């Protein structure tokens, strides 16, 4: 009957299974989950500054369509487009639509710097029944519809603006594509318009095209929206003999620096989370996640797996 | 494990060990009792916590990205915008799968090492006064009261004390 | 023993400042440090264990750092209720050691 | 829900004895080791005593070794701090504290999760 | 003479060399190759559904050029374009050719939903000697060449088609670029044509330019091919006073879901393989491959190495 | 190897061992013979197959991708479509080169361990009735016929049976 | 007093700190840095063949603007654009500018294969006071400004060139956008010009637009630069009734094969390095670097970390 | 380390040991001395150099790439060209961070192993003539002059020569 | 001893040729090879230690390979100053062995 | 900066003795082991002698064992090659060479970093 001293290790009744290099199912005492699979279902307004267009997409907000009155001068870290956003104004298309909405979303600002232009020899502030603001004919709040002098000519526009500031100016303008040769002559008196916006280093010129388009808001015509950037020291020139949709100023090109747009339908709650997704916010300390590939902020890295168990204990052998 | 102590010559674990990860379990004249071992338990936890902290450092923070969902076919550009994201997700998924499997293989080997570490420490303590039964227990060839047992567990056991009794009981 | 040395011994700051505190021992206490909050006449509350692991329910502004030799308790955006005296704890081996206390006053 | 209640603190003369008690509630007391930590009034926290889960391994501070005696009871789930040979150095606000459980083990040597309200011991 | 019991490990005569973290050449007992380097040289028609154009590229098949009669109403998991594909009809270019090819290939379907149009005020079914279908003047099977009424006017076209189905309609149309002012007036009687196709959200209008291009099949003119998508609920309008190359229906936008196109010249065998390459199919269980970066299906991951040896045995020490 | 049994204190391998990966080789009074050891051989094979099955899971299945060959220079868009594919291939080729080199380093260590595992087991069996010659062989200080040999190879050997004979032959 | 033999390991006074899987700060005996953080600050002209435009960007060199006389017939492995580069000729834009630059930079050659054209019915060799060459009116060295016959017509141009050679030809041409209807009729006598350049497979036609742009070098008009590729066997046709900016030959499409362009301001030294960055050359044997993401040649891989210490020794315990 | 020799039962290292990574340090009748061991030192350096040479192979050589710095906002295409480059830099930075952290964990384990390899070799040499004190030293229970010491360090020590002397001094 | 066998014994080549040289021994000398450059009448200069590690300052065109049994010295783009006699060195265990010499003449 | 200077090479007769010397400059000589390597004129390099850093362990080639003697001085930082019992077989261009240092330690058994100018030993 000699004394014996034994050496061992702890164990538990129900252990956790983990993967290793040499086995798919090894039971260990304790393990932590590294893949986050849950979300709040609401977008947390902290610490990221959010902006809800909530009836207006970003571009409609930049142009100033009826619904987007609340978006003026807004600043954001994340703009939020909704699926319920609706066009409300004269029908328009935007060549390279995703590029101009990704410039407005990076800049993270709808601050419109208003400027006074002198469109010599044209009627101004035209409105359309397809763009109603309070049951009344309106237009884009940041665009000026120019038509011929009342019973007169479309005096040739040669307006210029020099960028004196230290920032890059983003000008939003457009070109009206009439529906019939009557409308063209009824509005600008030329048989064929022309819009040429230019800087010293880049230019763009458009001659409109008459024809029938599907009726949108009882309108068969269209407005093609364009944009021109102006660097400090450069000058922009709006030259047109017809069909010009003039600007009312410019936007300020800001720095990306957590500025983007997220297309979601979830309500903005009162929570706090440094990570947003299209499916809501993520609150976790885990490295990975299977919530959504769309992730904005300090987020876990999106993976395909739904569970990756890291072993935090020895081999469990009861 | 690479050392074959846990799930090896140590048959199974002790569920009565709730105050530590590694422990002693003796049988002397006065009776029987179990005590955890702090040093071995702490060394294992430090290396698990150490690799846990390494895996949490929040380094991923992007805001402006490329679109990852599309409401109309476009062709060349959309194909690329998709293929770029798919390529990234696959690579990160591999980076995660390999990380977990590798860290676990190391984790299990670390805990199997610390168990053998403790055993080898006690082996060197007695060092002619006991013998390795094989199951992780030492047959102490001398009377070892509770004060003697504690001396083995807090590292003050002087083998020269019992060397004369122990060798005699072993050889004959 | 193991001797802890909190620095500074006291500090005054306004709400919203980046507060930094240090715990400083002798031995290799690995990662065994526990920061505590203490209001006058009240028992402590565990803020950080493992010298970095945030305690459950403690706001994310409290953060701990350090390993082995040099330790640090950082607070990002101080709040009115965060006015308290703070203690660090050694937990590597017995006996358990605490610090001299680092109180945050009003500036 | 889970908390620790302290008691026994009174006014006592040097050289005599007292017994302070710490009743647990809301957690498996007999599974955790436990600690007594005293805040000397004016000074910071000062660990004084600690005991294992079973009660066979007891750890004391060098200032109270052979003078104080810790003990516990599974049947009442209570922690006893039997103080003998008191002196004004031992004047302090006593706290019974619970070392934190880590991973799956209920270690005795860790940070302290739960504290009692604080029972003051005055020695004139 | 005490008994001795020895412990050892097996070895072989010729071991295999593998790489480790600390040596380029370590001889182990056994090793498995992880990089596949061999292909069948044929394209397996299983389990993936293949389609051979075999003289017709995808776009020529979608338009209906003479050779592509066999591609009508075909469906595929993988379309196969040959290098021997040839133009067979009136010379044509496609702005953003690659995109239209990608849109057709991903849909994986050449099902042409025919439609009956009423092109009021024009001659229909024009044909050209550059596009022969059986030694006879023909034209694209999916396009309708409209010219002016015989000794009459090019009565303006204002046709509209509403999308009633649940799917997205792909319309393939074109614009004729004549070679001389004679041809333009000989055909459509206007000095300058116009083609305006539009939906409620995106539009396009083209005014054709006259001039000489290199003779292709004895034709100096060209036809620019365009396409327009129509979402459910939306309507498309074909408005043209001249030079319109009208459609005969639309294609149905399907789901990508293993739908693509592979440019290869290898014959289609009778084998079975879940992976295709431009160099043929791959039949392997290995993780990696150096066959081709072009890999469609359940394929090994293309790498740059030709041999990655995984050790499947201990160190071999004879 | 990390344990230095294979390519270590075990001089070389046995090509005659054709019924296993690890085995015994004895010399008693009756003669000499070689027999493999199942437990050690199985543990090695299961850990090589276990990591072989992990490396074959078919997860890469893509059909619509971006074009990776071009018949005309285009510029910006082509530069990106190429640079994307190049970036991917590089990252996978590294993912493959590191995987093999790392799995091999671990593989060789696992087999070296399983060898040392078996040696340690037999060492704990005899206890004080044999001594480590160093070359992976034990000098058994008593008469051990073939049934005694088989008792060592199937784990039934009782050291208390030959303890008297063995200690006496060692000490004197 | 029995003899004792001890076994140990070496240590040093001041060890280095390295990261492991389980610790951030482990002191080992010796360690090697794996991230290169230093650059020469000069571009090494070996072994990569460099070309310094040094007042001319790559496109201005291809067109032959005044300053770029030294870039003629240059060949490079890397072309180096400077930030000090300046336009020196008639103001011009380039649709898809970035692509033409990339096409030129990848060929790695400015060898201009001259060709003799017969522009029937036009005045040739036009110049402009905006483009001075030695205080004298000049033009792009690789472009020919065609204008109407003196007091005559802009005799229609229908010039063609067959690609006999085995290489693909890059033709650089342009279209003049005048500033007033006077200039358009003073120069080409047609109220509205037209430029149509075409091959057998691809084509492009431009009708110029008149209007005022900001004065650059006292010029309000512009020239839009285009390019057309001609494969072997194909033929290109320049068809124009007005405003054509004709070519004088073509460039030769070469193989990429270390051919690109680097935008840097660092001087070209006399050092030797197989890796170039915008900040200068890298001379290292380290795997990684934090100098710049822009790295041309045999370079270390750019990472975000500034220091990654690889342990080259045991644990250091004094 | 996994074996617990370095930063384990070998209390600290020797700064006086400048000609090697591992060495002997003895105390006999004639005095004391320290000499490095070549075999152990050579093996450790080989595996460190072997993994250093693997990490230097120059395999990154690209010339035509995509633009990574822009002077004007452009939108979709620029968003992709930036996202592609960022995704790449992230993955390589992780590849590098993991590689270093892993190669170091293995390096420290290898050196810890080679220290234990040398200790186990000497343990098997004397093999009854010495006992493991625990601190990495062997108490040699017989006279061992400097020639006898060198015989231990160059692997020519015959234990059968001092076996009678040593066993007698241990047991009694 | 350990015997080194350099193959070939000599070679002629023009500037720009892919030159291949082998060092070949008997024992396992896994990584302990040293390649030396030698001009007539001059002392050697260490080119490659560790059998692959490029010496500090030596151009990257000099490259060494091999492990244990078969060694190799490769030179990608030969230069006029590279005309020299090349010696490999065993460094596993004493005594130090050297090769028979591999010279590069002019072609 | 760093270099090794050789001296001692001269014309000698068979059977007699010579001593060559190698003075170090620019590095911690007493930390390194050192080698003597002889290039037999006409043949390649031949390693002859090598000594450890302290001077206790000395390694010789089989041709010169018990015939040559190596040594080193720390006060002078010089390497001595004392040659006895010379013969025309020992005719060679002698080089003093410094084995390379690796990550932490100054191993004696490695490639040779720095060489001397080469001093010729002629034995008629
Ligand atoms: C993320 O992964 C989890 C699995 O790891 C997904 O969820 C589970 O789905 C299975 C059915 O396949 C159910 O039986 C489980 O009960 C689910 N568990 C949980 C926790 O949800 C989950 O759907 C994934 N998330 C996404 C967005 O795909
Ligand atoms: C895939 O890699 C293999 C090498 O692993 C390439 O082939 C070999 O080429 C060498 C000459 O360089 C020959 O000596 C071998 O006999 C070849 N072996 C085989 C199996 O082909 C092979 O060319 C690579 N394939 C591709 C498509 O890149
Ligand atoms: C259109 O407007 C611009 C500027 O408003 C006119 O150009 C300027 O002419 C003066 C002449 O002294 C120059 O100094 C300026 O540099 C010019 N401005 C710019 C922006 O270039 C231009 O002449 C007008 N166009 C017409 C047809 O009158
Ligand atoms: C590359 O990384 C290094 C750090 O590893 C950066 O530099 C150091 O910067 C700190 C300031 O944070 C200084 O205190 C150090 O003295 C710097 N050290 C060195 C060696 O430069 C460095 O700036 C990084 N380079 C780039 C281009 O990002």
């Amino acid at each position: 009957g000699n004394p014996v001293i034994c050496l061992g290790h702890h164990a538990v009744e129900n252990g956790t299974s983990v993967k290793t290099l040499t086995d798919n199912h090894i039971e260990v005492v304790s393990a932590k989950e590294l893949v986050e699979t849950n979300h709040i279902n609401e977008l947390c307004p902290s610490p990221l500054k959010l902006v809800d267009g909530q009836d207006c997409d970003l571009i409609n907000g930049a142009l100033g369509s009826p619904g987007c009155d609340h978006l003026q001068d807004t600043t954001w870290d994340v703009f939020i487009e909704r699926p319920t956003a609706m066009d409300t104004c004269y029908p328009f298309d935007v060549p390279d639509y995703q590029s101009l909405r990704s410039i407005l979303a990076s800049s993270g600002s709808l601050e419109f710097i208003a400027e006074q232009f002198t469109w010599n020899g044209v009627t101004v502030d035209g409105s359309s029944s397809a763009c109603l603001r309070g049951g009344r004919n309106g237009f884009f709040t940041r665009l000026n519809w120019l038509t011929r002098v009342k019973n007169g000519n479309y005096g040739p526009i040669n307006v210029t603006k020099e960028n004196t500031g230290s920032y890059v100016r983003l000008y939003l303008w457009g070109v009206h594509h009439p529906s019939s040769d009557t409308e063209q002559t009824d509005l600008y008196k030329v048989a064929t318009g022309r819009v040429t916006v230019s800087t010293r280093s880049d230019q763009i010129s458009i001659i409109p095209n008459i024809g029938s388009r599907p009726r949108v808001r009882n309108q068969s015509g269209r407005i093609s929206i364009y944009w021109t950037l102006v660097n400090p020291g450069d000058s922009i020139i709006f030259n047109s003999i017809g069909n010009l949709i003039a600007p009312r100023g410019h936007y300020k090109i800001n720095k990306s620096t957590k500025g983007t747009v997220l297309k979601s339908d979830k309500k903005i709650g009162s929570c706090t989370s440094p990570c947003l997704t299209d499916k809501g916010s993520i609150q976790s300390d885990k490295p990975f996640q299977n919530v959504s590939r769309i992730a904005i902020g300090n987020c876990p890295k999106y993976v395909k797996q739904g569970s990756l168990m890291l072993a935090t204990g020895m081999r469990n052998i009861p | 494990g690479l050392f074959g102590a846990i799930a090896g010559f140590i048959e199974n674990g002790w569920q009565g060990l709730i105050d530590g990860w590694y422990g002693f379990r003796h049988q002397n004249a006065e009776g029987t009792g179990t005590a955890a071992d702090l040093k071995s338990t702490q060394a294992a936890i430090d290396q698990i916590n150490g690799k846990l902290n390494r895996l949490i450092e929040k380094t991923n923070e992007k805001y402006h990205q490329i679109e990852k969902e599309f409401e109309q076919v476009e062709g060349r550009i959309q194909d690329l915008e998709k293929y770029v994201e798919d390529t990234k997700i696959d690579l990160w998924s591999y980076n995660a799968e390999l990380l977990v499997a590798l860290e676990n293989q190391h984790t299990i080997d670390v805990t199997d090492s610390e168990m053998n570490k403790l055993f080898e420490r006690v082996r060197r303590q007695l060092r002619e006064n006991a013998e390795d039964q094989g199951n992780g227990c030492f047959e102490i060839f001398h009377q070892c009261d509770n004060n003697c047992i504690e001396s083995i567990r807090n590292g003050t056991y002087d083998h020269n004390i019992y060397r004369d009794e122990a060798i005699n009981n072993r050889i004959k | 023993e193991i001797v802890l040395t909190q620095s500074p011994s006291s500090v005054s700051a306004s709400v919203g400042d980046r507060v930094t505190i240090t715990c400083r021992a002798t031995q290799g206490i690995s990662s065994w440090l526990a920061w505590y909050q203490q209001k006058p006449g009240k028992p402590p509350k565990l803020l950080i264990f493992g010298a970095s692991s945030l305690q459950s329910g403690v706001p994310s502004r409290f953060s701990g750092s350090g390993s082995g030799t040099d330790f640090t308790l950082t607070i990002s955006s101080l709040q009115p209720e965060d006015f308290a005296t703070y203690f660090c704890q050694q937990a590597h081996s017995f006996p358990l050691t605490f610090g001299g206390g680092t109180k945050v006053e009003i500036k | 829900q889970v908390q620790l209640v302290e008691s026994g603190g009174g006014v006592v003369q040097p050289g005599r004895s007292l017994r302070l008690s710490c009743a647990a509630s809301g957690f498996p007391f007999s599974s955790y080791g436990m600690h007594w930590v005293r805040q000397a009034p004016g000074k910071g926290l000062e660990w004084v005593a600690g005991v294992s889960y079973d009660g066979s391994y007891k750890y004391y501070a060098d200032s109270v070794k052979g003078r104080f005696t810790i003990s516990r009871d599974s049947s009442k789930s209570t922690l006893y701090l039997q103080m003998n040979s008191l002196r004004p150095e031992d004047t302090a606000v006593y706290y019974c504290a619970r070392p934190s459980a880590i991973f799956g083990i209920y270690i005795i040597l860790n940070g302290l999760d739960v504290w009692g309200q604080g029972t003051t011991v005055t020695v004139s």
